[PDB]
DNA sequence: ATCGAGAATCCCGGTGCCGAGGCCGCTCAATTGGTCGTAGACAGCTCTAGCACCGCTTAAACGCACGTACGCGCTGTCCCCCGCGTTTTAACCGCCAAGGGGATTACTCCCTAGTCTCCAGGCACGTGTCAGATATATACATCCGAT
DNA sequence: ATCGGATGTATATATCTGACACGTGCCTGGAGACTAGGGAGTAATCCCCTTGGCGGTTAAAACGCGGGGGACAGCGCGTACGTGCGTTTAAGCGGTGCTAGAGCTGTCTACGACCAATTGAGCGGCCTCGGCACCGGGATTCTCGAT
């Protein structure tokens, strides 16, 4: 018997209703902090953290990402792609006035 | 040390609203940043009434007006029913 | 005296999956490689412009250590305004 | 740098770089561009026209007026050299 | 003297009118501050709180939870126009995002 | 009463904004915006202008407006 | 007869509108349309003429800034010509 | 004597101090603040006029226009950035147009 | 009666251009840019003092408002200009 | 075309915990209740800028024709993305130890506010010219077939 | 492809007018020379919360292998939009004239600030318990490859 396989894309879709329907965080921890501090590090040195400070950053950045890939997400669909590409990006950030 | 916060207000009317429900802290720190960020937004605004009007005094005129740019329509209008209410009780 | 080992290019602990996953949320169905590296370096900017001012504020409160409170304006000067941290 | 000064430089011959390419550059090192030898200062192009011989060249070679690679544009628009000895270092040119 | 009473029990209202005329004060918004203005502050504030709450409590309870989370905010106000518009370059910690998929997406 | 925004007034428009070529559908679209973004702004200048006791507008309740509307137009102050 | 290219006047066009800065409507009518929009929110209202000549620039700058994003939208789609959905991107994006 | 004289500025030390006080944004203003923002808006006023000079010159015009100065603004990037959500009574825009829209 | 700055503007004008004028309506333009930017700064100076409880707003709030509004090389620029002003009006 | 595996999802129920809700001391921040000076509400006057309306010119908008090139429905084919299995690997968690610096308190004094007297920087408002708008004729730039 | 028709564009010369560049009269707001009350600077002290690191588990990430469906190059063909001529119309302009109301001046007094006595309100700490989480098993949904 052929094992069981979904079809192309009908998982990514149920991802989509999982990382919808949570609230929680999507990036490593840690990972991240050390991001943080090694981008705080190129400002000043030796730079300290309240955790909350760190907690709120990764709130702000993957909500900042998310909203991002919408509007990319959009730039594709109005390019008729069903598939994002860095242009679509760009392109979302230059009407937001990043760019 | 000591501190202060809104979180008793916003309880009462949670009781208020929906008396058998309650919130988490985390949730409150969130009403609490709601009503921190919509006061300083209002007060700026009479602030920059009242000096384009070289008024020395903020009054109730400029937050009915600073409500009226402030806020969308049928909100802008409750707030301001419930504003000019509380005002004209208090006055009594 | 007693520091943790030094930081470099941790830029690319930003996983492929997680940002996947971000763009599940942002409900994107179907993904061209070419983002990961892209999203890194928008990330990367992003971070900056909002910790050196975080810093900025740091720095005029006298203080070696950054605060949420830091975090928060910096957010609020830069028009991304959070709620879940203010006092 | 401004090497150049209003100096009308004619531009012919299948160029690489678009003309407006070619005009900003002649237009940051103080230049001007034009299309009319009778008023240029100098001229520009792929080595290929002074292999085709155009009328258009052929009027410039009449003026007398120096050639150059287009190379040339590239080089005044990374270096502050002598135009007279940049001349020699694009030469298209065996007149003036 | 006669006993003490707030300018919040006069007004009606849960929101502190006292502590909203020294925050008025102490804020430099201006040299003075007329007694109306606080009391109108705080009206609006606790109508708009309880326009959230409201909304919010309804929203934990077709979650079938009897407290308030953070996600239940967050749906709230992007449910509502008014809230949205008043909201709309504002984040929420753990609030997520409105489930929403465009049909062009979906299986055929 | 709208409509007295011209069809060649929008084409002039567009062509200070770079574009080409013009679907018909735009003219009545961009009427629709216009109004929109006219409406936003008027509302708050007249706001201005009543808390002022004012019957007459002035540019200074524009800029205002414009500048609480994140549109900060420099020339009327 | 002679004539030009489709396309071919529309870039002089763009071309003499960037160029320039004069306002783009006409005078008269754009204030007919803000007087009718302003008795919406009050009556009896009356204006300083400079309000109407910012409004107009204010309002033709904020079109303009859009159609250059609605001309992007146009060109991330390969076409060149514009469409209201380019708008609606547009505008959706700037979280209008 | 004069305080921007002592500062070496041409912009008003005092109606700056006092605009500061009256401008609400504290209880007290020490003596540095208003040369300080002075010698800031001088600079940017400079930096500005120097580069809408440069703009009126290659215009051919002796005097600085509405044009010449969004010229300026859009083409230095750290001024665009500073004042991006600005907007300048008859500047216009910078001349542009996407090449995919070009002839061939 | 009416306050500007467009004296200080045309004297600045003069020092960078000796030669060159300015129109009404750009003059305008000028006084807009110096407004808004005034207001940008104390605005941020106002919030420094708030944020560290301070009564007073110094140059060092200018400063960091300074380093919080401009970009890199304008901030710095302006910086240095601050600092070299309030040594001379110190001295 | 509609029908079975089978994979994922959502639904009842026992545990149990730990965050939320609650109650009590109790400090300082609200209220109480008195001044008083000046902000500002209100009357008055005036002159200016906004509003109305008029006739004439001509720039503009419009309305119609037409063709080309643009949009766009359809096809092939190539691969780059999704999905799924194995590997590894590093994130994660607990708990531990050190000590930097945030936080608070107490002191002392430098300096920003405030006050009066003085006066020149800066403002209002006359006025002369040369900057530049407006042709206008002219000599370039560049588009478009037709070859 | 070049080559010349055309027409559109940018460039000399005049000119003329009126905006801005500059001068004078003059007043108010800056500023010189005081004073002092308290903001905030500096020291000292506490302890807490941040930082580091080690060992163990296992969730996630990385990694590799198909394969199909999405991206996109080509393309046939239908219209709608660009260019251009002729029509009409209403924007514009310079005029006139009106008077509403915006702006300045002037009076008078309502009420927000300042101080000072009082106390209960809201905050901080310490309970204690139930809404929620958590498996864990069980019922339902939905998908795919058959048909």
């Amino acid at each position: 018997k052929k094992p069981h396989r979904y079809r192309p894309g009908t998982v990514a879709l149920r991802e989509i209703r999982r990382y919808q329907k949570s609230t929680e965080l999507l990036i490593r921890k840690l990972p991240f902090q050390r991001l943080v501090r090694e981008i705080a590090q190129d400002f000043k040195t030796d730079l300290r953290f309240q955790s909350s400070a760190v907690m709120a950053l990764q709130e702000a950045c993957e909500a900042y990402l998310v909203g991002l890939f919408e509007d990319t997400n959009l730039c594709a669909i109005h390019a008729k792609r069903v598939t994002i590409m860095p242009k679509d990006i760009q392109l979302a950030r230059r009407i937001r006035g990043e760019r | 040390s000591r501190k202060e916060s809104y979180s008793i207000y916003v309880y009462k009317v949670l009781k208020q609203v929906h008396p058998d429900t309650g919130i988490s802290s985390k949730a409150m720190g969130i009403m609490n940043s709601f009503v921190n960020d919509i006061f300083e937004r209002i007060a700026g605004e009479a602030s920059r009434l009242a000096h384009y009007n070289k008024r020395s005094t903020i009054t109730s005129r400029e937050i009915q007006t600073a409500v009226r740019l402030l806020l969308p329509g049928e909100l802008a209008k409750h707030a301001v029913s419930e504003g000019t209410k509380a005002v004209t009780k208090y006055t009594s | 005296k007693r520091h943790r080992k030094v930081l470099r290019d941790n830029i690319q602990g930003i996983t492929k999956p997680a940002i996947r996953r971000l763009a599940r949320r942002g409900g994107v169905k179907r993904i061209s490689g070419l983002i990961y590296e892209e999203t890194r370096g928008v990330l990367k900017v992003f971070l900056e412009n909002v910790i050196r001012d975080a810093v900025t504020y740091t720095e005029h409160a006298k203080r070696k250590t950054v605060t949420a409170m830091d975090v928060v304006y910096a957010l609020k000067r830069q028009g991304r305004t959070l709620y879940g941290f203010g006092g | 740098d401004k090497p150049l000064s209003n100096m009308k430089i004619l531009t012919l011959g299948k160029l690489s770089r678009n003309k407006d390419e070619v005009k900003a550059m002649i237009e940051k090192l103080g230049g001007k561009l034009t299309g009319t030898a009778n008023k240029a200062s100098l001229c520009i192009s792929t080595k290929k026209e002074v292999e085709k011989m155009n009328k258009k060249m052929e009027e410039v070679k009449e003026a007398n007026i120096r050639v150059v690679s287009e190379d040339f544009l590239q080089d005044v628009s990374a270096s502050t050299k002598s135009l007279q000895e940049l001349f020699l270092a694009h030469i298209l040119s065996p007149w003036g | 003297r006669a006993k003490a009473k707030t300018r919040s029990s006069r007004a009606g209202l849960q929101f502190p009118v006292g502590r909203v005329h020294r925050l008025l004060r102490k804020g430099n918004y201006s040299e003075r501050v007329g007694a109306g203005a606080p009391v109108y502050l705080a009206a609006v504030l606790e109508y708009l709180t309880a326009e959230i709450l409201e909304l919010a409590g309804n929203a934990a309870r077709d979650n079938k939870k009897t407290r308030i989370i953070p996600r239940h905010l967050q749906l709230a106000i992007r449910n509502d126009e008014e809230l949205n518009k008043l909201l709309g370059r504002v984040t929420i910690a753990q609030g997520g995002v409105l489930p929403n998929i465009q049909a062009v997406l979906l299986p055929k």
